[PDB]
């Protein structure tokens, strides 16, 4: 059929996968900072 | 109607059950994982420890904790606008904070999550039995990251969600509660550990004592996921044990329950014997010895010869270990073998 | 310094195959 | 469409590579000892 | 440190021995393929 | 009867004895039978023993000054470590004794026995006829006591340092370690805290969804749990419906259809993780300790910056201080 | 063989047990990662070694085999030939891709049935010759070196000897052992504290003396099994089943891999520490020399000197030999390397020698082994439990032995598992217990 | 000799990279395991040649 | 059960879902990345960085003396403080 974009499923899958990378890309770049 | 809208809408199935209860679970649990999250990742929690809290200072996995407010708070909620911070969302990240936040926000997600486990219960015809069990952590959570808390001088002392953090923990109460020697502790570890056995035996038993009713070397399709059929012969089960440890679990119904209790309780033990650490009501005591232990210069027991491990954990750390009593022992004063 | 990229394309070599054997057919 | 191992593969490679930079990570790492 | 006219491959030399592993990782990609 | 011994070998094998005792029976029944024995004894009078390497007698006989919990029957000196301290080689019958030689003779012999009731563990899944990779479960629990009376003395070279037979006493081989260890920082002991914790959650688990689909048989004056009679040939839990509940209550996947395979999750978590924690131990038993970041945060000047793993450490001292106070005759701990 | 007619995926190898294995290949596939490994590791170790830096300084865990058979090594642990080490792993290598080249043809395009094929020896389990005979080759095969080694020992080069007169040296076995009482004595010998079975062996005249008698009694089993079946009681008594086969075979490694981890973490013989580090004992008893000489040197008496406890710091007294080193340390009394047999007695430690015959070049390597002990995190920092991060050192030892000992042990959980699913099909209830007809639902109640 | 060595060896890693992805798509499409088969010994032979190339070779610049 | 909701699989494996992804994923890996770039991540959560921890002087640890005046104190040490 046509299942919506805008799941209770997805709002909740999302909360997680957006912040996740945004850490995830954060962390990896911590890495770095020496001195 | 208008109710039973919101009722029908948010508690028919839809994968990823939202009840009633959500409403609690869902916010509370979320903010909490997260609260947890960002203090290991960003806060730093040197402003109450001297200690560093994150990967950004460089902390790792095993390092991560966010803090716990300095003895200067106490126990004040510590409020992000309470007069202490004043919605300063920086210094409230420095007083520690997050702390409360994780850890009463929290102390919401389990309530409400137990709540969920009757919510969904009531709802699919079946015994909250389940929900029950849950007591076993928050009675813990409760004494653990409130109550005992709440019951020494600030919330400082309290646990630190961290992982060493949180491993400083245990050392802490063994170095000053002796904890290790207090029997509500032991029933504690009588039921986790005794339960596991349990738990790992009752899987183990099962399996082998399983009817070839499949064909070939996959008996884990074999099951039927559709009818009642005794999957693993209870009978070649007692004839089993009852023999080779001479008792026989004779009936699932006990089993598959003794196995709820086992845990449930002795966490309950553990709840309670450490409500006694709130109030220092420790079991470091053992007079019977200590008052021999006076005189008779040579006589010794494990007890003190442990005892004796404690005294030492105290005088070495407390004064890195509780930064805002500026402690300090002169090299002379501090406990120490003849060698090193 | 390099040993980086090097070692790059011997990781991805082992999935090439599987890939180069998908298009092709065999193996079933 | 895309097949399924190839978004697997691509994707756990991610988590090997990552996790690979956070123990490189740990030697340089603010959080090593130098 | 290998002979010096070998001194180009510090890098290679650096890998080899990951390949190893390597093998028990590929035979999931494999089984993935085909799946199982 | 063409031989007599016809009859002793139906018997040992007795598919019907109320209590089996296999081939390994014919060992284990009596080497814990000596092993008991003798312990049982050690506790309720034994005199003090030497252990560390001095002369500092410690106690730990009941009719000698043991709270139950005080109570342990103490190891082998650092004078024989590794030898074989036997009650012959022992001149007088107080040597043995006082050197410690207790010890050997209990643990020895359990720590053997043991493991014959490993094998007489899967020697009725035979003789019964039953799929077998149950003895195995019992592994992982004979391996740590094998680990702490039989690998870390011959680790650290005396059956000195192998967690005494006591309850007290198990605290004391504890709180050492750490110190000597860092055990609470290693990554196996970690895998080890993991499946108990979860075995203990899970066997509360699993037996509080069964009695929560438990299904009808029952008024409220009678006790539901009569609902059952041994030999049942259908279960008494209704699993959809309780799948049907506890895959609903966050994710609806993260649950178990499979009896077969839930049961086996809960065989294999405890016993697996509990592997690795005897491995853990086994594993320090050469000294390859658990992690340590000691001053591996600083800053810029190089001010150090305490990890919250310092404490740990910082604790630790006060331990590895302390711990054997006499002997340690050097500045290193090096066993 | 695909899935329906197998078992699950985790299981595959087991639908490798059917007919006859398609590919001997697997085996011989990795038989050659085993080989690669050396090659790549190895290579990677030279790759990292320095000739000055202490050999188990530098994570040296393969390269210090190399130099305990004699090779870039001479006067003194110290490193000559870079090249010699660089060689075998260069070797190994290459010759791990004709190993793989071939297994991994053997799995796919070969007969997927050499059971057939069969004709050369060829396949099938319960055939209990075709067993016998099979691993009678790879009989004479081990053995074959067992001389490989004497000939290295006695023809090619020598091996590296701490004991050597002068010190550690290449030095070339001689005079192996004859007399067949001291080479197999040892299993007859006691496995506790004094002296262990195997891991007790002072030179390697008794070694590679010992590998001789290996070879040829090795040879002769390969040589015997190849034209023989088994007796009666053996087919009576064990049950044969191509996993059955692994299942014991397994428990030969299981047990073998502790006797390794209990080995490579006790002797100075075979593994010289001039290339791992210094034996765990003997490090608490380096410590002991290197303080009995700071004070004696400082002025003490030592010998005379009544310790802290009621022993005595620097001297003490074990129960059967009458002198040793004390601390915590007599546990080590054990313990014996060449850094240490000098100052040795009739009655034990001498006090007369001590006191005066007691030479530098020892003090120094002494402390070496001192320091350098077997104690370290998986973070590699090297050191007592609570040690500041800096000095990070982690014994060959520790890794050798532990590791081993982790297998070893897993192994033995092996021997498990697969005796147990294999005592199994010799009654056919393997695959579970019939519904219908299961002994126990058929059989007198206990009561 | 010290110049021709390098593209010597460096010749005998890309031609074994190939040699490797090479056989395994071979064996497993049959298709070509009448064509292929040559693939499969055009680098064999120049691969054991090339080792033993390799061969003499470092026994000249080191 | 019967079970309805949007499918998995389908998504995972959907030609859309890697396209409107392969460019927004790093969008966040990249977003993160900056905000420990900038150096704001540490303003942000008053986090210290390396550079300053401790004044340059003193050896002290600027810890929270009053929980009511707290502001104070935090300001003052980082006040001083570099
Ligand atoms: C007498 C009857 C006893 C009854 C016991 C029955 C119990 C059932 C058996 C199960 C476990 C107990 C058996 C003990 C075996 C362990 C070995 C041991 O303890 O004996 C100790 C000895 C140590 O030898 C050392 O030998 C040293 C000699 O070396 C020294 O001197 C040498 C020259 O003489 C060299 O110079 C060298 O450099 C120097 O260091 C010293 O003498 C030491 O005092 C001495 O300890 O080890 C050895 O040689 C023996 C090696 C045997 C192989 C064992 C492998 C590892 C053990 C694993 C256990 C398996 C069980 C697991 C079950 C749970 C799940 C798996
Ligand atoms: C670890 C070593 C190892 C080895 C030697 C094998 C070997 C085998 N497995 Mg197997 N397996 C393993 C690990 C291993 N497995 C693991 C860890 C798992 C868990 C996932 C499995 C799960 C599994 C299943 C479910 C099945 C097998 C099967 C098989 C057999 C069929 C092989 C085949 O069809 O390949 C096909 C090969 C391809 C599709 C492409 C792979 C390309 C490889 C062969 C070449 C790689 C070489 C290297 C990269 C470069 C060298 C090139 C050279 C020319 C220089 C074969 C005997 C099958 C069986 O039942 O056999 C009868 C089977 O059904 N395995
Ligand atoms: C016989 C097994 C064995 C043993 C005893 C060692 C021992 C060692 N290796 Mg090593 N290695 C091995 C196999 C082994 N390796 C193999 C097969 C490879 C190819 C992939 C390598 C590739 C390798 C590299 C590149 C390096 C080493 C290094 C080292 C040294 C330091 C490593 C360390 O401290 O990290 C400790 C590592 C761990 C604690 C891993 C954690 C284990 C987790 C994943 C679970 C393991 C469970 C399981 C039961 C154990 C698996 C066994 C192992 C083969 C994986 C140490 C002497 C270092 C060195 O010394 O340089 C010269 C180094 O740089 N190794
Ligand atoms: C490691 C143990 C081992 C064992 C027991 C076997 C056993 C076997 N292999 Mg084999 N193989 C192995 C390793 C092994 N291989 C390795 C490591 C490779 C990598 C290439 C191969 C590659 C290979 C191929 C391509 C073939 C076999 C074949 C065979 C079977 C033929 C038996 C025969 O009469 O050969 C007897 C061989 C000798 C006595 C060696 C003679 C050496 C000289 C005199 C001439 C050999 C040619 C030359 C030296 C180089 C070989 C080129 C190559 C095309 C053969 C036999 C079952 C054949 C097969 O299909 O079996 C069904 C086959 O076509 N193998
Ligand atoms: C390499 C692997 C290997 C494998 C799997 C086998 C397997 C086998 N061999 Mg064998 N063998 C091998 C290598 C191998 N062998 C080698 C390298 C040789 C060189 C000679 C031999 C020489 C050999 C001979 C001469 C014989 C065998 C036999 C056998 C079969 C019976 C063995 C048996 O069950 O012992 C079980 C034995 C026991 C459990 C002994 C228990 C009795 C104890 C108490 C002995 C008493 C100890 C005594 C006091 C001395 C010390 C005691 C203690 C203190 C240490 C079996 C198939 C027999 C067979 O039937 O055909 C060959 C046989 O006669 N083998
Ligand atoms: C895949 C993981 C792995 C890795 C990287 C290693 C690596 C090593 N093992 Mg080893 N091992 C493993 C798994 C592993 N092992 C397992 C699962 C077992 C069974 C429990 C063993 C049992 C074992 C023993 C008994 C010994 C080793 C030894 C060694 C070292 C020398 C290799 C060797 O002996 O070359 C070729 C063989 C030799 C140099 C000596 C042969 C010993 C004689 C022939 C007895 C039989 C050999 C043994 C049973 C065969 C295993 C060889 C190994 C390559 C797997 C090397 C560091 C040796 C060691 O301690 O360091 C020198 C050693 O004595 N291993
Ligand atoms: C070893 C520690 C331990 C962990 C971490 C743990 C975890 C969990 N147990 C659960 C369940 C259970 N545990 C149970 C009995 C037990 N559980 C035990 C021990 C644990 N249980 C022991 C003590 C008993 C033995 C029986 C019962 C049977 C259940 C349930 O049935 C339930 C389940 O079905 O699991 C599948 C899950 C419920 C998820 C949930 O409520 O989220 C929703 C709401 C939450 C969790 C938000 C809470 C936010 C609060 C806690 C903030 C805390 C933040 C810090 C603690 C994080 C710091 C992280 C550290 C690194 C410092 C899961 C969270
Ligand atoms: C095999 C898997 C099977 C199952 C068992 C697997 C067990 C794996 C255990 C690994 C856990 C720790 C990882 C190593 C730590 C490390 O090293 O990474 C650090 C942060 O880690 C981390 O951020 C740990 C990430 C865990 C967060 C999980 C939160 C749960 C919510 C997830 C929801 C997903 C939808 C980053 O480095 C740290 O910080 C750096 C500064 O940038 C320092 O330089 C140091 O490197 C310091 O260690
Ligand atoms: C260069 C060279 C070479 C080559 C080789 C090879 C052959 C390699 C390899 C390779 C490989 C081949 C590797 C690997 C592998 C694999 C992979 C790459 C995989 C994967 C991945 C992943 C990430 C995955 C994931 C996952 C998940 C998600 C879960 C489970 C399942 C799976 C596994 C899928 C050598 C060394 C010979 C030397 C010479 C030259
Ligand atoms: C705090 C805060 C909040 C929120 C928050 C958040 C949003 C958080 C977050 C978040 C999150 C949510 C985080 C997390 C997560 C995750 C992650 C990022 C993860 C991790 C990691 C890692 C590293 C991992 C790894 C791994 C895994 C995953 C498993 C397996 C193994 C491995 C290793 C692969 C609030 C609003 C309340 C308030 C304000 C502030
Ligand atoms: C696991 C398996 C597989 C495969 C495979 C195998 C198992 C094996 C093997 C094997 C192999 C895979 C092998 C091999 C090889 C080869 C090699 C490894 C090579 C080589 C060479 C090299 C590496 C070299 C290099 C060099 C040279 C040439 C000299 C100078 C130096 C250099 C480095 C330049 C699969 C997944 C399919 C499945 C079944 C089983
Ligand atoms: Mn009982 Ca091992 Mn700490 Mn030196 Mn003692
Ligand atoms: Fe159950």
């Amino acid at each position: 059929v046509s299942y919506p974009i805008f799941t209770v499923r997805w709002v909740a899958v999302h909360t997680l996968a957006v912040p996740t990378i945004f850490f995830l890309g954060a962390i990896a770049a911590m890495q770095f900072i020496q001195r | 109607g208008w109710f039973d809208i919101l009722d029908d809408w948010l508690k028919r199935d839809r994968f990823v059950f939202v009840g009633w209860s959500g409403i609690l679970l869902f916010p509370c649990a979320y903010l909490a994982l997260g609260g947890w999250l960002t203090g290991t990742t960003f806060v730093t929690s040197w402003y109450t420890h001297g200690l560093a809290s994150s990967y950004l200072e460089g902390c790792n996995f095993l390092t991560v904790a966010v803090s716990t407010p300095a003895n200067s708070m106490g126990h004040s909620l510590l409020l992000l606008w309470g007069p202490e911070a004043q919605g300063d969302f920086t210094r409230w990240c420095q007083l520690g904070g997050l702390w409360t936040f994780i850890a009463l926000h929290g102390a919401f997600g389990l309530i409400g999550f137990m709540l969920r486990q009757f919510e969904i219960a009531r709802l699919v015809g079946v015994r909250p039995y389940n929900a029950i069990a849950f007591s076993a952590p928050i009675a813990v959570f409760v004494s653990v990251f409130l109550i005992y808390p709440l019951g020494q001088s600030s919330w400082f002392f309290a646990p630190s969600f961290g992982v060493a953090a949180i491993f400083r923990f245990l050392l802490f109460f063994q170095g000053f509660h002796n904890w290790t020697l207090n029997p509500f502790h032991m029933m504690g570890v009588a039921g986790v550990l005794g339960g596991a056995l349990l738990c790992a035996i009752h899987g183990a038993t099962v399996e082998n004592t399983l009817f070839q009713d499949g064909e070939g070397a996959s008996t884990f399709r074999a099951f039927n996921p559709t009818q009642a059929e005794e999957t693993y012969s209870m009978v070649t089960a007692n004839r089993f044990w009852s023999q080779i440890f001479g008792i026989a679990f004779s009936n699932k119904r006990w089993l598959h329950f003794f196995m709820l209790f086992v845990p449930v309780t002795g966490l309950w033990m553990s709840a309670i014997g450490v409500v006694g650490l709130a109030l220092n009501l420790r079991s470091y005591d053992f007079i019977s010895q200590e008052i021999r232990a006076a005189e008779d210069p040579e006589f010794e027991t494990f007890y003190t010869k442990n005892l004796l491990l404690n005294e030492g954990i105290r005088a070495w750390m407390a004064p890195q270990d509780q930064p805002h009593e500026n402690f300090v022992f002169p090299e002379e004063v501090l406990p120490r073998g003849n060698a090193l | 310094i390099a040993q980086l990229t090097m070692i790059a394309m011997i990781g991805i070599a082992g999935p090439m195959i599987i890939f180069l054997l998908a298009v092709r057919r065999g193996n079933l | 469409r895309i097949p399924l191992w190839i978004v697997a593969t691509v994707a756990g490679m991610g988590v090997i590579v990552i996790v690979g930079l956070f123990f490189y990570g740990a030697y340089a790492g603010l959080g090593s000892s130098l | 440190k290998l002979p010096e006219a070998y001194a180009i491959f510090d890098p290679l030399v650096d890998v080899l021995p990951v390949i190893p592993v390597l093998f028990f990782a590929l035979a999931f990609v494999v089984q993935a393929a085909v799946g199982f | 009867s063409a031989n007599l011994w016809e009859r002793f070998c139906n018997w040992v094998t007795s598919t019907d004895n109320r209590l089996y005792v296999g081939w390994f029976g014919v060992i284990m029944i009596p080497t814990l039978l000596a092993a008991t024995i003798c312990f049982v004894i050690a506790f309720i009078a034994a005199p003090p023993v030497d252990i560390d390497g001095i002369r500092e007698p410690v106690s730990g006989s009941l009719l000698y000054g043991n709270n139950i919990i005080t109570g342990a029957v103490v190891p082998s000196s650092n004078a024989i470590g590794l030898h074989f301290y036997p009650i012959w080689e022992a001149a007088s019958l107080d040597e043995w004794l006082y050197n410690g030689g207790p010890y050997q003779l209990i643990i020895f012999h359990f720590l053997l026995g043991a493991s014959c009731y490993m094998g007489r563990q899967w020697e009725l899944s035979y003789r019964l006829g039953m799929r077998p990779w149950i003895c195995v479960a019992y592994s992982a629990p004979l391996a740590s006591a094998f680990a702490v009376f039989l690998i870390y003395p011959i680790g650290q070279g005396s059956f000195s340092d192998g967690m005494p037979l006591g309850i007290s006493g198990t605290f004391n081989f504890m709180i050492v370690f750490q110190a000597e260890h860092n055990i609470l920082m290693h990554p196996f002991h970690q895998l080890g805290v993991a499946g108990v914790f979860g075995g203990a959650l899970f066997c509360a688990m699993h037996g509080s969804l069964v009695t929560s689909s438990l299904i009808r048989e029952t008024t409220e004056t009678e006790s539901a749990n009569y609902g059952y009679k041994f030999g049942q040939e259908e279960e008494t839990y209704n699993i959809v419906a309780a799948h049907g509940y506890f895959g609903r209550l966050i994710f609806q996947y993260a649950s178990f259809n499979n009896s077969r395979s839930l049961h086996f999750f809960l065989a294999a978590w405890r016993v697996v993780g509990v592997w690795f924690a005897a491995l853990g131990i086994s594993t320090m038993a050469f000294n390859l300790n658990g992690f340590n970041f000691n001053h591996s945060v600083i800053d810029a000047k190089g001010n150090v910056i305490n990890t919250w793993a310092d404490i740990i450490n910082r604790a630790n001292l006060g331990m590895e201080v302390m711990h054997e106070r006499n002997a340690h005759n050097f500045p290193l701990d090096l066993a | 063989d695909q899935e329906s007619s197998g078992f699950a995926w985790w299981a595959g190898n087991a639908r490798l047990i059917n007919l006859s294995g398609k590919l001997l290949g697997a085996h011989v596939a990795h038989a050659g990662l085993i080989v690669f490994w050396a090659g790549a590791m190895t290579l990677f170790e030279l790759a990292h070694f320095i000739p000055e830096k202490p050999m188990y300084e530098q994570g040296l865990i393969l390269i210090p085999h190399i130099a305990t058979l004699g090779w870039g090594v001479g006067p003194g642990g110290e490193v000559v030939d870079t090249f010699p080490f660089f060689v075998v792993g260069v070797v190994h290598l290459i010759s791990s891709a004709v190993l793989g080249f071939g297994g991994v043809y053997h799995a796919i395009r070969g007969p997927e049935t050499l059971e057939e094929y069969s004709s050369f020896f060829g396949y099938d389990w319960k055939d209990k010759n075709k067993m016998t005979t099979i691993l009678g080759f790879h009989l004479i095969v081990l053995g074959i070196g067992a001389l490989l080694l004497v000939a290295k020992a006695m023809f090619f080069g020598g091996l590296y000897d701490t004991w050597a007169p002068g010190g550690g040296d290449v030095r070339v076995i001689t005079n192996p052992t004859l007399d067949p009482r001291v080479i197999f004595g040892y299993l007859l010998k006691s496995p506790f504290g004094g002296e262990g079975w195997i891991v007790s062996v002072n030179n390697l005249e008794d070694v590679v003396g010992g590998h001789i008698w290996i070879g040829l009694i090795c040879i002769a089993g390969g040589i015997w099994h190849i034209l023989t079946t088994p007796f009666g009681w053996a087919r009576r008594a064990f049950i044969w089943s191509g996993e059955a086969y692994l299942s014991y075979s397994l428990g030969a490694l299981s047990m073998m891999g502790f006797i390794a981890t209990c080995f490579v973490w006790f002797n100075n013989t075979v593994y010289p520490s001039e290339f791992y580090g210094p034996t765990g004992p003997e490090a608490s008893q380096a410590q002991a020399m290197t303080f009995l000489i700071r004070d004696q040197k400082l002025g003490a008496n030592v010998g005379s000197a009544q310790g802290p406890t009621g022993l005595g710091k620097y001297l003490m007294r074990s129960p059967t030999g009458e002198i040793i080193f004390g601390g915590e340390t007599m546990r080590f009394w054990d313990f014996r390397g060449p850094w240490l047999e000098p100052l040795r007695g009739p009655n034990g430690l001498d006090l007369n020698k001590i006191k005066n015959d007691i030479q530098p070049w020892q003090e120094r390597r002494a402390a070496e082994y001192m320091t350098h002990a077997p104690l370290g995190s998986l973070n590699s920092v090297g050191g007592v439990a609570t040690e500041i991060n800096s000095v990070n050192f982690v014994s060959p030892r520790s890794w050798l032995a532990t590791s081993h000992f982790v297998l070893a042990f897993f192994f033995l959980v092996g021997h498990l598992w697969h005796a147990g699913r294999a005592r199994a099909a010799a009654a056919g209830f393997e695959k579970g217990i019939d519904r219908e007809s299961e002994p126990v639902l058929s059989m007198p109640s206990l009561d | 000799m010290t110049i021709l060595f390098q593209l010597a060896l460096a010749a005998l890693v890309i031609l074994s990279f190939v040699m490797v992805i090479g056989v395994p798509v071979a064996y497993a499409s049959p298709q070509d395991w009448d064509r292929s088969k040559q693939l499969i010994f055009l680098g064999s032979g120049l691969w054991i040649a090339l080792v033993l190339v390799v061969g003499v070779l470092n026994f000249f610049v080191v | 059960g019967t079970t309805g909701e949007r499918p998995f699989s389908d998504i995972i494996t959907s030609v859309r879902y890697w396209v409107i992804h392969s460019i927004t994923i790093p969008a966040l890996f990249i977003a993160g990345w900056l905000f420990v770039s900038t150096g704001l991540a540490y303003d942000v959560f008053g986090t210290p960085r390396p550079d300053s921890y401790y004044a340059q002087e003193q050896r002290s640890i600027p810890l929270v003396t009053d929980r009511f005046e707290a502001k104070q104190q935090v300001e003052t040490f980082l006040e001083q403080l570099k």
